[PDB]
């Protein structure tokens, strides 16, 4: 009914919050992009349901540390604003995560939980 | 406040050490065969009147200076850092060097671009 309409728009600001992180730092421009894709995050063991974010969540703060990275400005805006705010909305969205065996690149960490917010949203706009 | 972008330069069979860390640079956390950092842990340690923050954990002078160890960190280092850097090579055990030429690398910026200075070394056993 309403619920659902109201969840699929926090999932839309939620997942251009991530794509615009995930094109800032997918570009040629970017020197350090070889050096964060060096580090790996942790992976859901699936992400289906909306309690699966707790996974997003635990790896919000080794993300952040991958973002100060990039010491110039393409978006031109602290990452802890993005973080906070991407944090805000993955809590209106408490619970136990098992994570994938293997780590995997920031750019793979990210098209995962993309793909699984439009997921999702249209997932709901069923019935 | 300005990192190199890339590593320094790889000798065959030689190290690159550093004797002062300088406030930019980061240490990697990086565990040992089997061993995982923590979720929710630090990817890595950074320095910055001017000392180190964050710490590292596992389970399966003008600078800062080298920072204590952490259970299960994996035998070899890892950094990154920021230009001024001089880092020291030195050989292997089993090996000798030449020094057919300076034997460090210095973390440079010409014109917007981060490099290494290359160093001349090479190590016979």
């Amino acid at each position: 009914s309403s619920s659902t309409k109201k969840t699929q728009l926090q999932l839309e600001h939620l997942l251009l919050d991530l794509q615009m992180i995930l094109n800032g730092i997918n570009n040629y421009k970017n020197p350090k992009l070889h050096l964060m894709l060096s580090y790996g995050f942790y992976m859901p063991k699936k992400a289906t349901e909306l309690k699966h974010l707790q996974c997003l969540e635990e790896e919000l703060k080794p993300l952040e540390e991958v973002l100060n990275l990039a010491q110039s400005k393409f978006n031109h805006l602290r990452p802890r604003d993005l973080i906070s705010n991407i944090n805000v909305i993955v809590l209106e969205l408490t619970f136990m995560c098992e994570y994938a065996d293997e780590t995997a690149t920031i750019v793979e960490f990210l098209n995962r939980w993309i793909t699984f917010c439009q997921s999702i949203i249209s997932t709901l706009t069923a019935a | 406040a300005e990192l190199c972008d890339d590593d320094p330069p790889e000798i065959p069979h030689a190290t690159f050490k550093a004797m002062a860390y300088k406030e930019g640079t980061m240490l990697n956390c990086e565990c040992k065969r089997g061993f995982r950092r923590i979720k929710s842990g630090s990817l890595y340690m950074l320095c910055t009147h001017s000392s180190w923050d964050n710490q590292c954990q596992c389970t399966s002078p003008g600078h800062c200076r080298e920072p204590p160890p952490w259970e299960n960190e994996a035998t070899e280092r890892i950094y990154h850092f920021v230009v001024g850097q001089m880092v020291y090579y030195q050989c292997v055990q089993g090996y000798r060097a030449l020094h057919r030429g300076p034997a460090e690398s210095v973390c440079k910026m010409t014109h917007g671009k981060t490099r290494w200075t290359q160093p001349q070394l090479i190590c016979t056993g």
